[PDB]
RNA sequence: GGCUAAAUACCGGCACGAGACCGAUAGUCAACAAGUACCGUAAGGGAAAGUUGAAAAGAACUUUGAAGAGAGAGUUCAAGAGGGCGUGAAACCGUUAAGAGGUAAACGGGUGGGGUCCGCGCAGUCCGCCCGGAGGAUUCAACCCGGCGGCGCGGUCCGGC
């Protein structure tokens, strides 16, 4: 007998996409090869994000892509997101962008192209940037989901700003006892 | 494309047989009856098929032409070879190597031709 | 195996019976070997042993 | 009509059987085992003695509670009884088998009981009244019986005192025969 | 009152009609569906409008 | 004080259509002389129960028996389907055959002996090339005519979409 624990032997991590999409799996075949046969860590990161689930691939808005592609030294670099590029109506002017994405919404496509930009697919990124050179890999906000408002210390604990689960919002819905000192206590 | 068409049929095809822990493919121009991307006889632009002649004499070597990829009626060119055993294999070897028409199917085509000709000998 | 012996035997890498390792001796290590005294046979190997 | 066995030489055998016969299966199974292998004249004589309590049928398997008798020592056994209905029912079947041999032209004086088998038949439902307003089963246990007789090389004539007897006439048979005619 | 019926989004239903039509113009997929189209002159097969009458 | 169609409801009734339903211990209690038989003074309670065969051709006739039952014979593709008869399981029973038997039987592992059957075994594989002996030919290469196919950075040919 060997003195060892086995509860952590199996690592919980995706080796492939749960999706049965045949176009996504053709891109995984592509980047499985590039990640294996090139020393480029960029390929490994993209291969990993192709396995990732829907909530681990948040959409990247147009306004946020412009901000991150406007930092100094990022001129003529292709912005890359393994996800969806959504349009942002709060933007007034779109610059000339070169972007690679899994999906670009219909209105984001017109605005990027109308500014003189180029929209790639990941099979076109490989031919243009086999090792990922001259790229800017970008991610959407992962905690930008309604669930993360409900996580943390339970709402009924001191200095807990977690959001409760209420069927309705209003004066009659979880506001008397425990939420104001006038009714029992507050914390 | 071939790769896209293989994602549709790799596990869903009227030509797919799964049985006895084995998988085969019954479509024409598959040289090994194998459910495989290489040996599939429908999804590639260029394919090689070896079949016996209508009479039990000789083999028919089928080659897919380049042009009519969406025209099944004129897509395949058939050639009947009814020579001696060693001469038949040479023609198949030349039809593949010299044309560089799927050189990866050269020995599979040659092995299938030797199996058809052998089956056409008198049964002892 | 008691918790303190179990940790010290894991640091020596002796997780199995009749496993062996070299241990360079000094105050820190000699006192570890004293905790695991019932669970180990040790001593000084000669050149032939190495 | 299928018998559990097949005769070795069908041209030298005769058959008899009956179904749903209202004789006890247990008593009749023991009786049949007694005459198995016997010559017909020996078997016929033996069963008549059982009727007269001069020879016993040894009860070997279904012997729970059965009593002891001196005549059971002839069989290397202690328990024996004299089932009269089993003997009479089997005598009738032997008479039928003997007639079937005649109809086939066999030598009735050489026949041996080669195969005999008693099978339980479907049971018949009556009832008995018990204490405290309870009713319980009162079942008959009938049986199917089948025998095969075969010619062998031993010859035993029919007893003289048995062949000298009158051919009994039955009026009730005549009445029905005349009505049918 | 088992829920026998299912709602499918219109965009996805139209997506499904588009994939079916795209896959109907490829000989390999139509052959792999069991159809004997080894001698049909072309795919897609378009015939004159007389046939409507 | 008053009337008022329509759009709405409908496990009763008359008449219909359908089903990713059940398939005779299921599905209605009820596939059948079922709200029947049967129980209860009554209010009430309430079953079991489908299938020979293509066609009754449903076994004439002979013979033993008082008869039930049998033996022959015959019908049928089959009664190895015989009127509660399609198939015909298990438990349980009879008989036949084989083996065995004083620590209830049964059981795991390891062998050994004997059977039943299988190899549709019993002078022992098949294949490539090469050497040699005997033969025999819709006879090889090389050239000529024609057809088809592949490729061409035809270093930069013409015409097409
Ligand atoms: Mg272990
Ligand atoms: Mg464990
Ligand atoms: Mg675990
Ligand atoms: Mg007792
Ligand atoms: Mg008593
Ligand atoms: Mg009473
Ligand atoms: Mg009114
Ligand atoms: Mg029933
Ligand atoms: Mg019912
Ligand atoms: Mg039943
Ligand atoms: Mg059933
Ligand atoms: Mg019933
Ligand atoms: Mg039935
Ligand atoms: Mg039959
Ligand atoms: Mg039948
Ligand atoms: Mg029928
Ligand atoms: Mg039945
Ligand atoms: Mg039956
Ligand atoms: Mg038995
Ligand atoms: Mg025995």
């Amino acid at each position: 007998g060997v003195d060892i624990r086995h509860n952590k032997d199996r690592k919980v991590r995706r080796k492939e996409p749960k999706s049965q999409d045949i176009y996504l799996r053709l891109l995984v075949k592509l980047y499985r090869f590039l990640a294996r046969r090139t020393n480029s860590t960029f390929n490994q990161v993209v291969l990993k994000r192709l396995f990732m689930s829907r909530t681990n691939r948040p959409p990247l808005s147009l306004s946020r892509m412009i901000r991150k592609m406007k930092l100094p030294g990022r001129e003529n670099k292709t912005a890359v997101v393994v996800g969806t590029v959504t349009d942002d109506v709060r933007v007034q002017e779109v610059p000339k962008l070169k972007v690679c994405a899994l999906r670009v919404t219909s209105r984001a496509r017109s605005r990027i192209l109308k500014a003189g930009g180029k929209i790639l697919t990941f099979d076109q990124l490989a031919l243009d940037s086999p090792k990922g050179r001259g790229t800017v890999l970008l991610s959407g906000p992962r905690k930008g989901r309604e669930v993360y408002r409900h996580f943390g210390k339970a709402p009924g604990t001191p200095h807990s700003h977690t959001k409760p689960y209420v069927r309705s919002k209003g004066r009659k819905f979880e506001r008397a006892r425990g939420r104001r000192a006038s009714r029992g206590y507050k914390n | 494309s071939a790769h896209l068409q293989w994602m549709v049929v790799r596990n869903c095809s009227s030509f797919l047989i799964k049985r006895n822990k084995q998988t085969y493919s019954t479509e024409p121009n598959n040289l090994k009856a194998r459910n495989s991307f290489r040996y599939n006889g429908l999804i590639h632009r260029k394919t090689v098929g070896v079949e016996p002649a209508a009479d039990g004499k000789g083999v028919v070597v089928v080659m897919k032409r380049r042009s009519g990829q969406r025209k099944p009626a004129t897509s395949y060119v058939r050639t009947t070879i009814n020579k001696n055993a060693r001469a038949t294999l040479s023609s198949i070897r030349h039809m593949i190597r010299k044309n560089k028409y799927h050189p990866d199917l050269r020995m599979a085509a040659i092995r299938r031709a030797s199996a058809i000709l052998r089956s056409q000998k008198p049964v002892m | 195996v008691s918790p303190k012996v179990r940790k010290v035997l894991q640091l020596l890498r002796l997780r199995q019976i009749f496993n062996g390792t070299f241990v360079k001796l000094n105050k820190a290590s000699i006192n570890m070997l004293r905790i695991v005294e019932p669970y180990i046979a040790w001593g000084y190997p000669n050149l032939k042993s190495v | 009509v299928r018998y559990s066995l097949d005769p070795e030489n069908p041209t030298k055998s005769c058959k008899s059987r009956g179904s749903n016969l209202r004789v006890h299966f247990k008593n009749t199974r023991e009786t049949a085992q007694a005459i198995k292998g016997m010559h017909i004249r020996k078997a016929t004589k033996y069963l008549k003695d059982v009727t007269l309590k001069k020879q016993c049928v040894p009860f070997r398997r279904y012997n729970g509670g059965v009593g002891r008798c001196a005549q059971a020592k002839q069989w290397g056994w202690t328990q024996g009884r004299w089932p009269k209905k089993s003997a009479e029912f089997l005598l009738h079947m032997l008479k039928n088998a003997e007639s079937n041999a005649e109809l086939k032209g066999l030598d009735v004086d050489s026949l041996v009981i080669e195969h005999i088998q008693v099978n339980k038949a479907p049971k018949m439902r009556r009832r008995t009244y018990r204490a405290h307003g309870r009713i319980n089963p009162y079942m008959s246990s009938p049986c199917h019986i089948e025998m095969i007789l075969t010619e062998k090389e031993q010859i035993v004539p029919k007893p003289e005192e048995e062949v000298a007897q009158k051919k009994k006439i039955s009026q009730k048979k005549l009445k029905k025969q005349k009505l049918m005619a | 009152w088992r829920r026998w019926h299912r709602r499918v989004n219109t965009t996805q239903k139209r997506y499904a009609i588009c994939s079916a039509l795209a896959a109907s113009a490829l000989p390999a997929l139509v052959m792999s569906k069991g159809h004997r189209i080894e001698e049909v002159p072309e795919l897609p097969l378009v015939v004159e409008d007389k046939v409507e009458g």
